[PDB]
């Protein structure tokens, strides 16, 4: 599995808030280590059967935490991730959905350079069947197994998910690096880790319309990547012009159609499928 | 969101960057009686839509007096323009921009956008002004020049000058381009900018730059840290459903089609849309519950998707939530029944309980079918529409 | 260059930082009519100068009249205010600020400066407000706090929340503060300052943080792109002589001392003075000539360092520059008959043609003696003083 | 020898102004590799007998050199120090003078992230006696050597350049690190250079009062540093409150005073000498 496990110990940013404690309950439900939560003016206050602090430090230091989840609004995000990075947290997982892309601009130069890795923002989260759940993903469509999943979707995941639990797959880690202009993490960077990662037999990578992070991930998958993947372009009835639902949904320029993806991917050796139903055939194929 | 001609030339203006002395105008006297105040002509009127290609469709025109310009006020405010932007049903002229006639020298291309690749704003420049500068890439790449400010530094002047030669600018119009360049770097980063687009940046014979154009894209995102661009919204520029889809926190947009399309979440939308066309039929749309698919929202989506005759049938595909099956199926059966509903609904509900929700969606009575599995909702959704 | 406490707060207001309500008066008049605007007593009076420990010495006062405003005004307008901050000889008062008096509940210590170790700019904060921050640091650390501005985003808010924590700030007064880091970390910024110290920033009785006293330093080497605070020096806070070599590109700093060290670079006129009171002597100052040490350059160095009378030698120090030594040793001489310089002078040429230089200076006649070397022109210039 | 040498190509910007013209003059009949300059608005004439390009990329791809010297006014450094790191140069001497503090700031951060070094700003440059000059220091008081000489002075530094040539020590490189608050490069970033310089069998230290480079060095020295290194500390008689000279010149907080640093020199194995004319004496001994 990547990223995160049984191990694997969070903090919630913004913790006391609806989604906070909604899904904080949902993941220490699971078994995810939550070890506390952060809420400018609540610390000293316990929620959830956990201690709530003012500054992620104070948390960072008194639970050893390694990685933050974060249901800040959107007018307070960058404010979080930046104050997340200089705490010392190792792993970000943004579930927020708005933040300005200039914002995202910096934010993203700042993960890097201090070594952080990110998840998001506007993503569903990431969970390792068994171990660990960061964020909002049904946690009972998932089971412990051999595919690793990489999503620019919400929902297809699930769809995904779905059907590798049903074909008796399993996943190893279910990843959704999200739909906004400029991520924390890319294709190309869950991928990498899928790769180097003993446990996940077979990858299913999930993107849409928009941009060129999938034509980009095929020269990479094609150059790099050994173990098999099966891949799933959405968005070819889509018409060039309005966004679909995501900013990056856009199909502008002549660029960036399903179509165009699908080719590149299925140039660089994936298993393209047309329809988002026969992900769990694919599998049984290169399987 | 987008901002009219003018409404950007103002802000160029704000910012000390060149364009022309022109008003805005709302009636046909304001339109002629701004003529005099801005001097002799010939004048230039231009109809105020957020689509492009509005000189094809003879939106732009060059008058030489008052009775032209009073024309042309006359004729378009009220009506509606449509380019090869514009869908083929046009957008409303609400405003007429008339400004002072340009003694053009060279047409050259200035513009900036978030490089989704390189995780930067860039800018771009290029002599072939006057031209889809789509087209300038593809055929004559060459010819396109890029910089990319530096988060860590901010507009550079060395980089407007990189620009500026590349474009063989020599002399006063070199630190004119430089200044016009650190301008609109910084309208881009201050107002939280998606897109500039100067098309063209204008020499004029008496040798100064200066805009006779210009697009700017707003990112909504921001828009809540950017008072005066969140003021400067014209509702009307855009599909009028779309909008409402939205206080209602839906996500709405329109095409052909004859099957409704109602999913929760953008990429299950679309993967939604694209299953259905490939069990034959024709996706009519794409709306995007948006998850917290409550019965008012189902209710409202309906509307909004049936709001088009084109639709013979709906789909609905509900995977995951906040509510319970049961409870979205009711929303589907009070919504189908209250908004009338008189077509043919197949449902797709996952998660909780699907299993309960599916048979409410049986015993209700209604023609709401009860599809199992996506490839399944599918063929039915197909099947339900041919023949009408 | 530093700023005046009233153009500090001035500063402050303009960014929407708290600071008592009052006046900077420049006559008695003016002074005691101030009380009025201001409302009900008592006032504080403050005399305006760039030292600090004014309150030590009497140059600040709380009163309950117009008679005592008045009398405070009448007596240090004009005078010279001693503090232990300013040289034994004080800095003009030539303002009077009144100001309203504050309930203060709690003293605060707030400031930033660029820390050269951290290369990043530092803001400082501490519940030991008024008390030598110096002192603070010395007994207390673990009471001051710091962070750091990120050069790639900017003060954020956490940051000033992290501080307010710290100090135990809860409630509105955490908001209250966050917002003053944000101003002052954004001043510090725009303004290109070198340093900020709020002391003491105080709670009040009533429950608000107000920044009760400020002292602003700007960065000299900024102030081309600072027109405003350029426009606030105030040429009579320090020694004139350093002024004039200023204009005239010399760079004069005074000691006790008996003999005069003429040496171009700085860093060389530390290592003159160092190695002079080495061999006994006495360096009574340190003027850096600049390197394009002209004739007139040397004419006027030995005026700022002849103007004083504690001078009894002055030891001449030039290596390398852009004037051949023969070229450097006329000026020396020329300006000794000129300024009629009356003071056993040690001249220690190095560079081009030294020879023929040193020599000028032999068959010039005028009490100047061209030594061979460091260590011996000391030896020397130490020696023409003893005695004396 | 460190930095530069005989086969070192260099470009000056500000190429065609006072300073750069006399100076790269110099350069030149030193015989250190000048390939061209830089001066917006004069690309295309030669000057000096060399090329003269209106942006630093042109005259790199031009050219192929990589280390630039700067001449520019204080006013436009940041703009010629950034344009420079991005035209892919690797070496920036900048002599300039007035770069407001918080612009340093900045470029240093950039310098660092980027890989590129720079010497100064606010200095006489750097010189390997014999092979290459890049500055303003006297090239006859020089003579290829053993000796590396460190150096927060410009004059000081002659005074020791004049003493290790006339001991016949003469000198591995020059290097003047400047005064200004954030220089490019302090001392641990040069002695990290001469310790690993076979060519460099003793080091020359010279600093000043103010802040705690040299204080930071001396902890370098102690646990890094093998070759025998000779430091010399001015502005012992240098009063408390007014800035010598320098701007990092003043001796504040009680701290960073001139035998506040000998004395941590001391501690670290560095010989030090009271009077700058011993400096000659002082390796004479350790060598
Ligand atoms: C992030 C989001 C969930 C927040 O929603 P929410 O929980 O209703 O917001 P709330 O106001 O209830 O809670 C936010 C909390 O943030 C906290 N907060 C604000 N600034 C903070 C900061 N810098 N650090 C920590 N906490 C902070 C507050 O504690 C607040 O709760 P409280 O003051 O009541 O204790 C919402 O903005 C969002 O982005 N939703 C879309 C997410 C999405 O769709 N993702 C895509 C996955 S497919
Ligand atoms: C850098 C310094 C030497 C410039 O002095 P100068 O040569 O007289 O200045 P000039 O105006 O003559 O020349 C500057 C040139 O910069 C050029 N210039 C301006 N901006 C430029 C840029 N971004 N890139 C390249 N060149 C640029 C111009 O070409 C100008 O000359 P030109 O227009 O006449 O051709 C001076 O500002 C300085 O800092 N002096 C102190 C240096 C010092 O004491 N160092 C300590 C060592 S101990």
């Amino acid at each position: 599995s990547i990223l995160i496990d049984k191990n694997t110990k969070v903090i919630c940013q913004g913790f006391t808030g609806s989604q906070g404690t909604f899904h904080s309950e949902q993941a220490i439900a699971y078994g995810t280590k939550m070890v506390g939560g952060v809420t400018p003016g609540k610390g000293g206050t316990t929620h959830l059967g956990l201690p709530v602090f003012n500054t992620v430090r104070e948390a960072v230091a008194a639970t050893g935490a390694t990685a933050s989840v974060i249901y800040v609004p959107a007018p307070f995000c960058k404010d979080s991730i930046l104050e997340a990075i200089d705490a010392g947290i190792k792993l970000i997982i943004t579930i927020t959905e708005g933040i300005p892309t200039l914002d995202m601009l910096t934010v993203k130069v700042k993960l890097d350079e201090a070594g952080v890795r990110m998840i998001g923002p506007n993503v569903p989260g990431v969970i390792t069947p068994g171990e660990c759940k960061i964020g909002i993903q049904p946690g009972h469509i998932h089971k412990p197994g051999k595919v690793g999943i990489v999503s620019r979707s919400g929902t297809l995941t699930y769809e995904a998910v779905k059907q590798t639990t049903d074909y008796g797959f399993g996943q190893s880690t279910c990843v959704g690096i999200g739909g906004d202009p400029i991520p924390g993490s890319n294709f190309i960077d869950i991928l990498e880790m899928f790769e180097k990662d003993p446990q996940t037999e077979a990858i299913v990578m999930i993107g849409e319309i928009g941009g060129s992070a999938e034509e980009e991930a095929a020269a990479y998958i094609k150059e790099h990547v050994t173990k098999p993947v099966v891949g799933y372009i959405a968005g070819v009835t889509a018409p060039k012009g309005k966004r679909m639902g995501h900013a990056g949904a856009i199909i502008a320029g002549g660029k960036g159609t399903a179509d165009e993806k699908f080719a590149a991917l299925e140039a660089a050796g994936v298993k393209t499928v047309r329809s988002l139903a026969d992900i769990g055939e694919a599998l049984k194929t290169v399987l | 969101m987008n901002l009219h001609e003018y409404q950007a030339k103002q802000l160029f203006a704000r910012y000390g960057l060149p364009a022309p002395v022109g008003y805005a105008c709302t009636t046909p006297r304001e339109a002629e009686e701004a003529a005099s105040k801005i001097g002799a002509g010939p004048w230039v009127v231009k109809c105020q839509v957020h689509a492009g290609g509005r000189g094809k469709a003879g939106g732009v025109k060059v008058v030489n007096s008052k009775e032209d310009i009073r024309a042309f006020a006359e004729n378009w405010l009220g009506k509606r323009l449509v380019t090869y932007q514009t869908d083929a049903n046009g957008q409303p002229v609400n405003q007429i921009l008339v400004e002072a006639a340009t003694d053009i020298a060279k047409e050259l291309y200035l513009g900036a956008v978030v490089d989704r690749s390189s995780r930067r704003v860039v800018f771009m420049a290029s002599t072939e002004g006057g031209v889809e500068i789509e087209k300038v890439a593809e055929e004559t790449p060459h010819l396109i020049h890029k910089v990319a400010l530096d988060p860590l530094t901010g507009p550079m002047p060395y980089q407007g000058r990189e620009l500026a030669f590349k474009l063989g600018l020599e002399g006063k119009l070199v630190q004119q381009f430089t200044k016009i360049f650190m301008g609109l770097a910084t309208i881009f980063l201050e107002r939280d900018l998606a897109l500039i687009e100067i098309n063209p940046l204008v020499i004029t014979k008496q040798g100064d730059l200066i805009c006779l154009d210009g697009k700017l894209g707003a990112d909504g995102n921001a828009l809540f840290r950017q008072p005066d661009l969140r003021e400067m919204r014209d509702q009307s520029q855009e599909d009028p459903r779309e909008a409402q889809a939205a206080q209602w926190e839906l996500n709405y947009v329109a095409l052909d089609g004859n099957i409704g399309c109602m999913v929760n979440g953008a990429g299950l939308a679309m993967g939604t849309m694209d299953i259905v066309k490939l069990h034959g039929g024709e996706p009519a749309n794409f709306l995007d519950v948006g998850g917290g698919a409550t019965k008012e929202r189902v209710t409202e989506a309906f509307k909004i998707i049936l709001s088009d005759d084109k639709v013979k049938a709906v789909l609905v595909n509900i995977f995951g939530g906040i509510v319970r099956c049961d409870l979205i199926a009711d929303g589907i059966i009070g919504a189908v029944a209250e908004v009338g509903v008189n077509v043919p609904v197949v449902v797709r509900l996952e998660g909780n309980n699907a299993e309960l929700g599916a048979k409410k969606l049986a015993d209700s009575g209604l023609n709401i079918i009860a599809a199992k599995g996506l490839t399944d909702a599918a063929q039915q959704v197909v099947a339900a529409v041919e023949g009408k």
